[PDB]
């Protein structure tokens, strides 16, 4: 396996899916891979299923329980589908739309379209069934950060990007993007995560580490939280009914927070950048995170 | 042909990419030289000791493909101007590295992003970069020609994209270059590589970049339209576009994925190449001028240097000047001399500077065409090309030729001349002192007698040249004036510049000159109407001399004598660029000053803001008398 | 092969002559512009207006054919310096004449002959030339290697030729051209045309022309001994000259008429083709070394500055001083551990400054091959050459080799070296500061530790080359001392120079330095023994270095290395030539210098006469800590 | 106290204007060199060759009393910016005629005015003159601190004076004096002879000429107010701007004729001597650092 873990994802029957890069040395390439055994990983000895992709994976999402979502590093979007036995991976579409690096993707809550976001200042909707290009639009003007596809509804999803505009969309509409004030002009958006209830609300990490909780309707920052010392890189909430919130950074550390974004746990266990974290479903104390050190991390939460 | 590049940002076996882009065709290949998502710690810890190694090692290509094949490009999460001082630092940390490791594999250029207005802290680490250890390296600024707030798509709701006019701001993308530019004090290893995208805008904000050391153009395959078959064109402004880029030799370099995926990576640059090649051909004087192009020469001093052999002989091969002298002595001929006088009246005809026997055959001929008689004159101070007119007159003239080895200034006739025919002119048709030398030779001339050319005027305009500018200001020599190189004019057959206003006359002679105050200085003031922003470097000039009648010679683009190439325009430039604003009004003063031994030009721009006084009693530039 | 040309002083028609001259083989021919016998008048009436053409017309040939083809010749009957005043103005205004005529025709090369002591009105006729409309024009001074007087027979009955010993008076027209050269301010366009005679001179008179700007070998057809079959062949004296002559790489000049009349021309110009085809072929040194003939290059800072790859890259094509180094390391090992201990004792074995990794892989097979266990550490500062070694590392190396990126003063050690591998040296030994370097490294070395380097010294030796003391003096840059290039050394190969003295050694430095009172500036006087007259120029600078007992290197030419072409001589100039006679002694001083940041170089000569002190307080030339 | 000079333009006797001069308290004298109304030609015959003298002789006077004491001044019917050919190329040699006498003179200074927007062709004559055998010569331009046409009287029926606001405008006189700097390339031997008028304009045209080499002001009789006894003065707004220039250590020059008919000429003098004793002495600070004005000195570096 490549040095550099860039994705962790659990199914809903508790099986933990990574996505890895080689960030460095003669090659610059990537690999996925599915763990029935959580606790094997991230040895590729103790695995269900590998593949080896010819470029890197800069973002990765689930498509239901057989679908595999990459961004790849060649400006590609790529669905890979599961073997009916679930030991092989097979590249089911790879398409070129996107000129630049694919830096995000997500999913619509319907599961057959899906919203990518990219180095190349777009973002493009995709019918994963039909394997074409619905919508492209080009709202922004500097890379696309992070896109957050809304939980309930099937044409409603975040973007954000370095122009420091937070995009709420809206394919109904003829413009379909609105930007979120916030405050006002603070530092770069990064990271997006709405929340898993509450479709009003959603939250915000941004570049100099402070993660903040946004209501759609006050249209303004609701709170605030020094988190970090660095970029805040991910943010993902725990599926219980009173949601945990994992925050990811560049400063190594993980963060668990509250409803009031107060500090729970903290795990200095990553010695480099921390990339993704899931939570499991069968047990939602346990999140699971990987990073650049080659490391999966189990963490226990109270 | 065209020469190119592939630009990448994913390289996962540079060997396999490297193979695939040369099987292309493409003569380049821009990447990244660390892996453009890898960000780097160079302060806090734990991330700053992540161990190596940091990228591909050097080994994996020899030294000839790094140095010749691969263009080096920023990562780009390095944002060496962010707000936030944490990422400033360490982006500039990652800045030095990326370069210094650029420069330790020998690229031939490395590429840096421009997308937003203060790019200052990575103006000051570059120029830092540039004066630690001086190497061959280049720097390509990737500058859009839109900007990419200025091209997004109107499709935010609450923040519409305004449909008014603004004529400065569509021109910010230059400005921020300008500005970059004029922090690193225009230094020459710093170029533009100009992205171009989907909508173009209007033609001043394209006629901006005119004079800009423009070396790559960066075209994109989002761009491209579909052709009905399913290849890859450009619509019919984009192929203006791409013909104004080829004319300055600038370097394509396609950029994105391939969208035609029907055909090969092939279909891009095989357009690029079909389009180049439909192309009319060379001419004549652009197949020989093509070399010539922005090359900066001294200006020619016939009078107080003697010219070497291969001068005269690129004076001797153009055949339609000589043709039009021809033409103006036949007339001339025909006008002095009824014709039942043609055997009885015999014309004294002087050839007044004859070279090496041009104008002489020249006279010969008009005077055979015209069916008349003439008695020549070959007058010449330069004795090495009076050794080559003697051999002619030896050969083949006789007697009718009379080679006079002297200065017209001196030589006493023994008698005097019904025509005078001469050759003195310049680029800037006087700066040759051809007026001096043909009124010291007026005395001879008879009462009723004709000078060819007749009458002979300069012509000026404003021009805009980054490059140009810059070429001047790196002739600094040892032992002088460290701006001596801009109180200088200079030959040079412009190319990559911009005119800023329709050329106007600026000195003008007339021979012979009845006049008896005679006096050969001169004060000329001229207001150049600006219709757009830019930035003055200097001013071209050109000249229009009439033979006689309606025989006449011209440089001066409008009125440019077809197929002529005997010389190129001048070039007085100016110490300090000039901002010029759409509407304002260039005013330039020029002066032709002169004492016993030596005569020279006085210029300084007055508006819209004055200069200094260039070339003071000539302390930079004097032509001997 | 060789380049050639033929000089003839009978040209009837130039264009036969010259397809003649190109038919036997000729590159160029050395011919008059000017009639030989056709003596022109300039002052007094009636010859002074003398009907022209003065000389055979510039139409005859080509550009290309006068740029390439034709060496001009002065007139013999032009005296610039003769003893009557009116032959003296006519001879200057007769050699402007000629010279300004070369110059017109754009020949690559003009001959002037010096014959006699006095050629002082000569080379003031010759500098205004120059100084004159400056052009790329050359001149090739015809200086005998004996002059007539000294070769003329002894047939004058009351005039003798002494046959006594003088060894000055041998070398008088080396004299003679020293002095025109010097009246000339070592004009880099004025270069020395050397004709040989009948009977060649001692070796001294003939070493005397070491390190002079010889760009002609003049051999007349009188010197060529006759053949067995009747072909012209040299003596053994002649062609050793020949092939000293070969290796600087001259032009040779055939003159004279075709005494060998049973055969061709072609048969001189076959003899010489001969001679060099059947030299002894390149050595890969020399292959490798002969474009870097006398090419000044500034001495390579390893510490201050990190290397470019393709710099590591020609350090590493070196396969014997590698094996060297492999060898010490092997004899290390086995002196250090004895056979019943290979398996339990392991050596600790520290590369301070890896590079690349050569010396790592030298280290590996020296284990391997005194079949004993060592664990290695690769230290370098150099990040962007740490990449390659990482990367080394990790593909190949594994656990066994530690890859540590830091400065070797700074680094602490986790455990103390058995022994300490490092190449630190340049072409003075100490002048990249591998004291310094290994001194703040010894911390970390074990008390009955090994360095490798264990010892070096440097060496000196006073030369004489004009030619590389007129590149020097080119040198000159604006924005600093007008001397400064004088006050600096230079990395060159060394060639067209001459040793006045034997090497003599200069600084030592040994490893490790257990003094406690550790000082590494110098102070040392040298004496030179010369027992040849000459002119000082520079001091040639190598070095020799002990590895480890027998196993040595050394650029240092009585005991170079073989095969070698790691470093070339430096070269330490001096702002003033001195002249020194036979026998007297060359007293250079020498100091080695520093402070907390900066190490340099300051000397002086003290004898014959005294020079100014070179490079005080660095002003000129530091080297960096 | 206050280093002074007269500026007169009428000299019927040398000697007896410098000893009158000298015995009303004035350290130099600006003064033609030329007669101010002997206008010369240089092209055209007959008045081309009209004999000389051309000038009063260098005799009448020692080398000290022309190095020290006498300041030249350009003759104002010389025109080298005239729209007429003519007129330009005579003025040229005109100019060239009097700085060279001025220079042969060794005259300390050299006062040269400035009273339209365009002195492009006087600039040109000028730095070639300087650029013409280096010497130690100092020019003074004399620069309105408001432009005549700014401060003529309201009494032209169909050209009424605008009682608008025009900030730029009100400085067109620096502007002139700027160009003119610029188009000498920022020579050292070029500096500022500002003439003050009666109405005083707004304190940002004043401040304009902060920073600029002002050797030398101007003030003429015309601008002193009478007072009650029937002793020149001048407004407040006048002494708060000679204070400012003293502070700068200008030479003030009084021009005009004496109007204050019943005094003698050391009454204008006497005035600006009182204005500048009573002035507040100098401190420790300034008393230490007066000499340190504006002097160029290298940073220390203790470490
Ligand atoms: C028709 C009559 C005529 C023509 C001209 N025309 C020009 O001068 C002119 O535009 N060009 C530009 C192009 C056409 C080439 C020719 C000539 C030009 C200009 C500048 C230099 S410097 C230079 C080097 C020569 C070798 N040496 C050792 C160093 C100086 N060679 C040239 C040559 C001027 N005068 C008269 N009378
Ligand atoms: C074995 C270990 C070793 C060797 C040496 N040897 C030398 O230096 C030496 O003799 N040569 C001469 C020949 C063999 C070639 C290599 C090297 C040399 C010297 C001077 C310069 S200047 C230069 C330019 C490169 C391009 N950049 C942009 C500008 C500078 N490149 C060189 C290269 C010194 N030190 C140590 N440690
Ligand atoms: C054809 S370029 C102009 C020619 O006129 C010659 N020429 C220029 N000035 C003079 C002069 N005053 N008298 C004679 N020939 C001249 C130059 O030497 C050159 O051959
Ligand atoms: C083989 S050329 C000399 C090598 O030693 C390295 N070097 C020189 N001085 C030091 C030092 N003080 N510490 C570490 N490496 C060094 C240089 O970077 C270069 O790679
Ligand atoms: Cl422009
Ligand atoms: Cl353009
Ligand atoms: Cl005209
Ligand atoms: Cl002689
Ligand atoms: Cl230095
Ligand atoms: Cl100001
Ligand atoms: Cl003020």
């Amino acid at each position: 396996m490549e040095r550099q873990l860039e994705a962790a994802r659990y199914r809903s029957d508790g099986a933990l899916l990574l996505g890895a890069s080689s960030l460095s040395g003669r090659c610059w390439a990537g690999s996925l891979w599915l763990f029935k055994d959580p606790c094997a990983a991230p040895n590729e000895g103790f695995c269900s299923a590998g593949v080896q992709t010819e470029a890197g994976v800069a973002d990765l999402t689930w498509v239901g329980e057989r679908g595999i979502l990459v961004a790849s590093d060649s400006g590609a979007v790529e669905l890979w589908e599961l073997d009916e036995n679930e030991t092989l991976i097979v590249s089911k579409f790879c398409k070129y739309e996107h000129d630049d690096i694919v830096s995000t993707v997500s999913v619509l809550s319907s599961g057959t379209q899906a919203v990518s976001g990219s180095k190349d200042i777009c973002i493009k909707v995709w019918d994963l069934a039909q394997q074409v290009v619905l919508s492209s639009y080009r709202a922004h003007a500097a890379q696309v950060t992070c896109v957050a596809a809304s939980p309930h509804k099937d044409s409603v999803f975040l973007s954000c990007s370095e122009d420091n505009r937070i995009l709420l969309w809206d394919t109904r509409c003829p413009k379909p993007a609105s930007q979120i004030g916030c405050s006002a002009p603070g530092y770069l958006p990064t990271s997006l995560a709405w929340h898993p209830q509450q479709s009003e609300v959603f939250v915000f990490g941004d570049e100099n580490g402070t993660v903040s909780l946004v209501d759609t309707k006050s249209t303004s920052c609701v709170l605030s939280s020094a988190v970090h010392s660095q970029c805040v890189t991910g943010l993902v909430f725990s599926p219980h009914s009173v949601p945990f919130l994992a925050s990811l950074s560049e400063d190594c550390s993980l963060a668990v927070l509250d409803s009031s974004l107060s500090e729970l746990f903290r795990s200095q266990a990553h010695r480099d950048f921390v990339r993704d974290a899931t939570w499991s479903p069968l047990n939602h104390s346990l999140l699971t995170t990987v990073g650049w050190d080659h490391q999966v991390v189990h963490h226990v939460v109270p | 042909r065209v020469s190119s590049g592939r630009d990448l940002n994913c390289v996962p076996e540079i060997a396999d990419t490297l193979g695939a882009v040369a099987k292309q065709g493409f003569d380049f290949l821009c990447m990244p030289v660390f892996h453009p998502r890898f960000k780097r710690e160079f302060i806090q810890e734990p991330a700053k000791n992540r161990p190596g190694p940091q990228t591909r090692s050097d080994l994996l290509l020899s030294g000839r493909d790094w140095n010749t094949l691969i263009v080096g490009k920023l990562s780009p999460w390095i944002r060496p101007d962010s707000k936030v001082e944490k990422i400033r630092r360490n982006s500039e940390a990652a800045m030095l590295q990326e370069l210094n490791f650029g420069a330790y594999l020998g690229l031939p250029a490395f590429l840096l992003p421009l997308n937003q207005e203060d790019n200052t802290n990575l103006a000051r680490v570059l120029t830092n970069h540039i004066h630690t250890g001086h190497h061959s390296s280049m720097f390509w600024m990737r500058v859009p020609l839109v900007a990419p707030e200025d091209l997004r798509d109107d499709i935010i709701e609450n923040a519409p994209t305004t449909h008014t006019e603004e004529y400065s701001g569509e021109e910010k993308t230059w400005m921020w270059w300008h500005n970059f530019r004029t922090l690193c004090d225009y230094s020459k290893r710093i170029a533009v590589a100009l992205e171009i995208g989907a909508d173009l805008p209007s033609n001043h904000v394209i006629d901006r970049w005119l004079g800009e050391p423009i070396k790559a153009a960066i075209l994109p395959t989002s761009i491209f339209l579909t052709n009905k078959k399913g290849f890859p064109v450009l619509s019919k402004m984009h192929q203006r576009l791409i013909f104004r880029l080829l004319k300055l030799e600038v370097q394509f370099i396609i950029t994105g994925t391939n969208h035609h995926s029907e055909k090969e990576f092939c279909s891009y640059l095989q357009y690029l190449e079909y389009l180049s090649q439909n192309r009319p051909p060379p001419n004549a004087y652009e197949l020989f001028a093509k070399g010539y192009e922005d090359y900066l020469q001294s200006p020619l001093q016939p009078l107080m240097d003697n010219l070497e052999s291969q001068t005269y002989e690129v004076f001797e091969k153009d055949p339609i000047k000589y043709s039009q002298y021809q033409q103006a002595i036949y007339k001339c001929l025909l006008d002095r001399v009824p014709e039942e006088e043609k055997d009885t009246n015999v014309q004294v005809l002087m050839v007044l500077g004859a070279g090496r026997g041009p104008l002489v055959n020249a006279s010969l001929r008009a005077a055979k065409q015209a069916d008349r008689r003439i008695k020549l004159y070959a007058v010449e101070k330069n004795p090495n090309a009076v050794v080559t007119l003697e051999n002619w007159q030896f050969e083949e003239w006789g007697s009718q030729v009379t080679v006079v080895s002297s200065d017209m200034r001196e030589w006493v006739a023994p008698e005097k001349a019904d025509i005078i025919v001469s050759e003195l002119l310049g680029s800037f048709a006087d700066n040759e002192l051809s007026p001096e030398c043909l009124d010291g030779a007026q005395h001879f001339l008879k009462d009723d007698g004709v000078s060819i050319p007749g009458e002979y005027t300069s012509f000026l305009a404003p021009i805009s040249s980054s490059k140009l500018y810059n070429e001047v200001r790196a002739c600094r020599e040892k032992d002088r004036d460290p701006e001596a190189q801009f109180e200088m004019p200079y030959v040079v057959r412009l190319h990559n510049f911009h005119q800023l206003s329709a050329p106007q006359p600026c000195f003008t002679f007339s021979h012979p000159n009845r006049d008896p105050m005679i006096d050969n200085n001169r004060y000329c003031t001229l207001e150049f109407p600006v219709e757009v922003n830019t930035v003055l470097h200097g001013f071209a000039g050109y000249f229009e001399t009439v033979l006689y009648q309606d025989i006449t010679l011209s440089i001066r683009p409008e009125t440019h004598s077809p197929g002529m190439f005997s010389w190129f325009p001048i070039l007085f430039p100016i110490k300090q660029p000039i901002t010029v604003r759409e509407g304002q009004t260039i005013c330039v003063r020029f002066w032709r000053c002169s004492n016993s031994k030596k005569v020279w030009y006085e210029w300084a721009v007055t508006a819209p803001v004055c200069s200094a006084i260039h070339n003071p009693t000539g302390r930079s530039y004097t032509i001997g008398l």
